[PDB]
């Protein structure tokens, strides 16, 4: 069957470079030649125990552009399951008798991995688990990097913002470190810098990285600028408003950027990216959210279909 | 006469001329310090030729003697601006801005939780040149910021 | 293509009499000869940032009787988007990469019009925006008036209740003033009367109107009686309970009504219409809510299909 | 180059002169229509002793010709003004503002539930009913207000 | 024994001119020589079933400046009474079993009067019952007119704001009509007009009133300008802002005010009186709030004392 | 008249060494002979716009032990002020109209200082303004150091915990720097380090400090060990637990503590000081809380009294 046929998609750590390439290869075919009746008669459950409108809607629109049905929920301060006394294990054990696949986002880390031990042979796909993993975000980021730059190796990638707690930036660095020659520039407030584990990993593979202080410092060499949002709560309002002449992106700062340089942001972007960046050629955060559809179509198609010729 | 400079000069009889306003601060100064809220003659020149110091701005305010404290305020914006009083057709005092003790009114606390934002209060900051920068401490939240963080906002 | 093919449906002001007739003509064909696989493979987003169960369900049942898929939400004190810091413009910009059309109801006026500037060429349909517009209500009212009376011109229409703030009664008067010869009777508590703008418009076109004090005063000449609900909060309990011997409708009051006179109410009808009116021939508020299906099927079909032969 | 003087200052080589600005609207105009973001020389005379208004304001912008639609955005604030267009020390054009059909960006919808407050859109108002007194309708919320009401805030 | 001894102060319509003057003459003495132990050993209940901080803190402070102990609750933050199903008659029959007077605010009209049927002869003082009465706010307003104007008769009093729902303008008009030769100027938007029952009472007593739509029509003649807050809930967003929001006093409007003219406002003032008015000698809204201390002290003193030697 | 007579106690940076010693000498006398009627007839407002029970109950009890009456609110449970749109300037201009001093806690920094512009000359005592100051907690800590150590100079003071966001460690460091020859040992995880502006002030005054990462590096030399609570919100779950959670004092670590060493903690302590420490003679956190009574009594006495005879 394909390598991922009914396999669980829980951590990017668990997927080899070849699996990442298979997903990104499929997503480019589904983007080119749609197959709207591919999962006809499958019912997927969209169990968002934690609410995320943009992630839930990208996923359910993936399910529906391949023809599947959707049952599910989002529990912001509401809706019965888990409850208290109702284990996650018993929720899964019961829902895996109803559906053909489970996409779930949950607030405690490893919830998706616990699910895997109770879903029978129903596959579970992680849409976010606490501060651990969010593999379908990384898959769409890499699809956006591959589709704009033409390759996933030998890139000068700048990562900016809360590097300490952006889950997406920890994942993207693992992933990009399965390909070759990538150079990393990490621009963070030192209260919010890369954990030494990402950094220690990167040196065992020999990957080059540098820490900088402002994007103006690397603007000129950079292919992908990946901005992350800075979490107001983890900072005092007065240090948050104090950091240099900031680390926000304005079109003035881009006047130096390479012609193929692209600004990606997992979104929301409250103020780290101004409105004028939106109209430069380098703005790519909204096209990046449209590629979410193609990345998650690819994962669902490969998981639920044995062989897929497209 | 002509190596153009003047052309039929707005020589005023009594007033203050603020000269060498270092380009683009010229309009700031009017808005911020509410200098047009008067009925006397002002003549403003923007982006004047001043080959000798690049490009500059210049406000001439008639029958007005903006002073001492008022002059020191401009230090944060136009640190090299020479004010000139005039009582009878020529310079009767040319004064430079010195960084003041406090900057009131004009300025906003970067601190979004600082109470000065929602309330009928005039901002106030204590000025301190920590040679390199000028730190400004808010009267209310008592938080201290680079004058550059405040002057962006 | 048809006149409305991928056009935005934001205000009744923006649709000519001919467009209103095209919609009502289509809805009568869709009511007669169903086409359940007309929007097959389209995904519509039902973004109710403001909850309205009856409007949301009429719309999603429209989407589904034409075969479309639905992703969406209703945010009563819940669900992530807009948030604070997350602009409506960035929600639309992101969702218009996922879907083929956006139906949205929002609490601030003009939200649907702002959406139009960010949805790309994805059409947006207004399901309510603050106190401004609700075009799909007006379309179903006119379909109900056309289907019961046989015409949309030369009608004696009585409007009753909160004329000052019923958004539906402001819209219905614009709309009915694009047809000819209509006479209007406005029965309101003077604390709650027609704005002088509806009235000033009506006189520039030469339309006849009168203000009355009780339905008993016009019962005999009237073809459509359109009751609106009276908003308890905008009135003191003691003036609310004081108004004459009321302006509520009971079957006793109908003993005079013309045989083809019809009582319409956008619903809910807490107490302005008693239970006994429900069984007279003149009660038409529930059939009026069933015509909602046919009106919104017509708008969706025309917007998303180029040419439609039915 | 020609004999300026300041009571009614003189001649720029080519550019625009907006003259007979009410009084205290000149700086309002510089603020609102961001006329200041040019590197060109701008000369401005404020509260000046002349044409019948008594005092009046004046702006001279060398090397920029703004017109037709720009001159018309000036009509709500300075309808009495004349917008002289000059080439080679001569007034080759003398225009006046007339009410436009749209006023973008400059106004603020007085309706607080309007969505325009929070978002990266420009304000826009449809304009109507010349000199007996102007109504402006928001593009977004479609509420029609009195110009003096939007113009207050 | 003084006339108010052990009376219930429930409504302004129950207090005669003589009753009104006796309270106001006592307030003037307690303001002049304190009597800080007059209510020694008395315990008073401050039951605010609806929260009102401003009013509660005045009432308790003036209980404390005469030496009384205070027990009680501010609720509208579920502090346990009304649970199980305890009627107000029962709550008041248990609280009157151990306190010497009840001060009480409640959301429904008539609640203080009912308390009166169950309190034995523990006096009930009303601090607000829904949209009905508030005697203690009219007593302090009157005291402030008297003390600044030297009289309560022959006054030219303007009432500006929402005259339809402001329960304090209604009561102060009823109180001032107890006195002679006062003239009223009402300046209200059309939707917030002073009700008929007030107007009709004024006519029947031969008192002069007129409607004006600008304060500057009347500034010159006015002694007391009593401003009210328009609650924007009572109008829509656009109505509030449209022409109608010019019931706002700025310092410049006071140009020609009589030297004795005073501006009064029960508070919160949000924007109908601008901040620059405060520096004028005519601003008396806060000094008016300070006077709530002596009018509330006087009522407690007169009600709990047989004979008051002054 | 004493120097503090009718002063506002807003910040520690406003009180001189002499001011600090005068308060502490008064606290020592009131602890020794009570003065339970010194503030007889004074009424004080206890406005806690942000709830803080511990602090409120100390402030009110010490108002009660000098004979003052208290009126006021604990909110952060919507008790009505701030509704309609009452600015804090206006709330404080009405409350200063009837109380003799305002004690106040508020969520925003600077709020007590602003109250000072509106209170006339009713003293404002700050009980916490956001992350800015808390003078009365530093006064009681100082009093407890003085009283157990016999001096406020030549101390070896260790500060352990979250030194970055603990507003009390910042202030006690500023107060102790008013005095001579004190030595500071800071023991903080890297993310919770003592800010630069503190460190820079210490350097400029020639005062000695050092960073250590274990309490047992310094136990032997230490006189006051001032522990703070790490708020786990400030870190992530795993960070808090990983190596960094060893800022926890157990009884065994006190093995070699000087006989005079005292452990202080503003409280709540959740787990940074283990329960077995309480039986040691060095545990002084609760006796420290008891001392908040005499330091708050002294400030009220010195501020409301011209001359204090002791
Ligand atoms: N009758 C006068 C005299 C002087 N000025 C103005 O006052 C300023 C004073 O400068 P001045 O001392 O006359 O010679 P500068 O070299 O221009 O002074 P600076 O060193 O500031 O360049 C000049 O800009 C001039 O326009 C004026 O308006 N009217
Ligand atoms: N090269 C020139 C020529 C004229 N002006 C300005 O052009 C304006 C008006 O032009 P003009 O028709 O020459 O004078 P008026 O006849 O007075 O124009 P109007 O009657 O419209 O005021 C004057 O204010 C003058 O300052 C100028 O600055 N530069
Ligand atoms: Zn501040
Ligand atoms: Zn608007």
């Amino acid at each position: 069957a394909n390598p991922l046929y009914q396999k669980h998609i829980i951590s990017i750590n668990d997927l080899s470079r070849d699996d990442l390439n298979l997903v990104l290869a499929t997503a480019a075919k589904l983007k080119a030649n749609p197959q709207p009746e591919l999962l006809k008669h499958k019912v997927i459950a969209s169990c968002f125990f934690e609410a995320s409108t943009r992630t839930r809607l990208s996923f359910e629109t993936s399910m529906h552009r391949l023809g599947a049905s959707v049952v599910g929920f989002s529990d912001s301060a509401n809706t019965s399951l888990g409850k208290k006394g109702e284990t996650l294990a018993d929720t899964i054990s019961v829902i895996s008798t109803y559906v053909d696949a489970i996409v779930m986002r949950h607030p405690q880390e490893g919830a998706a991995r616990l699910a895997t031990e109770f879903s029978g042979n129903v596959p579970v796909l992680n849409a976010g688990d606490g501060s651990n993993q969010h593999p379908t975000q990384t898959l769409l980021d890499l699809f956006t990097i591959q589709e704009t730059q033409g390759r996933l190796d030998n890139l000068h990638v700048a990562m900016v913002g809360d590097l300490k707690y952006g889950r997406t930036v920890h994942s993207l660095t693992q992933a990009l470190a399965k390909f070759d020659g990538n150079r990393f520039y990490f621009i963070a407030p030192d209260a919010l810098a890369m954990p030494q584990y990402i950094l220690d990993m990167l040196d065992e593979k020999g990957i080059a990285w540098s820490l900088h202080s402002s994007i103006e410092e690397v603007m000129a060499e950079v292919d992908i600028l990946y901005m992350t949002r800075v979490q107001k709560e983890r900072l005092d309002p007065s240090e948050y408003a104090n950091v240099k002449a900031q680390f926000v992106l304005r079109a003035s700062d881009l006047h130096n950027a390479k012609a193929n340089m692209k600004v990606l942001h997992p979104l929301p972007r409250v103020d780290e990216i101004a409105t004028d960046v939106d109209k430069t050629p380098h703005a790519w955060y909204f096209q990046q959210a449209g590629n979410g559809i193609f990345a998650r179509q690819a994962l669902l198609a490969l998981v639920l279909n044995r062989d897929l010729v497209l | 006469m002509t190596h153009d400079n003047k052309l039929q000069v707005e020589a005023i009889k009594r007033g203050t001329v603020i000269d060498h306003i270092p380009a683009q601060i010229g309009f700031k100064l009017l808005s911020l310090f509410k200098l047009t809220e008067t009925d006397q003659r002002i003549t403003i020149g923007l982006n004047l030729p001043s080959g000798e110091m690049g490009r500059k701005d210049l406000i001439k305010i008639e029958n007005t003697f903006l002073s001492e404290d008022q002059v020191d305020q401009l230090a944060l914006y136009a640190p090299q601006a020479t004010v000139n009083r005039i009582d009878n057709y020529e310079v009767v005092g040319k004064s430079r801005p010195s960084l003041p003790e406090r900057i009131d009114n004009v300025l906003v606390c970067p601190n979004s939780n600082c109470i000065s934002h929602a309330e009928p209060v005039s901002s106030s900051f204590a000025v301190r040149k920590r040679a390199n920068d000028i730190a400004l401490k808010c009267k209310y939240c008592e938080k201290e910021f680079s004058h550059n963080v405040v002057l962006a906002n």
